[PDB]
């Protein structure tokens, strides 16, 4: 029974330790990727119209 | 990758339009060169030969 309670505790600990940080990291990566994509698109548009003019 | 592809597409389209712009300008430019050259006599050809 000691080890069964330890199983439950380590399940919850692994959740709080790696499962949620993984989701937070995924959200951070996708947010930063969105920012970088918008920045690159705007810079490319600026360069293209520079070349056109 | 989508951002890079859009960048390449837009920059290439802009530079191609610029190439077309100089193309039209140079064509309308050379038409008058030919028109002017049409009115050249022996004196003008002699001047060109002695300049070259």
């Amino acid at each position: 029974a000691v080890e069964a309670q330890e199983i439950l505790r380590t399940d919850k600990e692994l959740i709080a330790t790696v499962r949620r940080p993984a989701e937070a990291e995924a959200h951070r990566i996708q947010q930063i990727a969105e920012g970088e994509k918008v920045k690159q698109v705007l810079l490319a548009q600026a360069e293209a119209e520079k070349i056109r003019k | 990758a989508e951002a890079e592809a859009a960048s390449v597409r837009m920059r290439g389209e802009a530079e191609a339009f610029a190439i077309g712009a100089r193309a039209r300008a140079e064509a309308e430019q050379m038409a008058k060169k030919a028109e002017a050259f049409q009115l050249y006599q022996e004196a003008a050809q002699l001047d060109m030969l002695l300049e070259k």
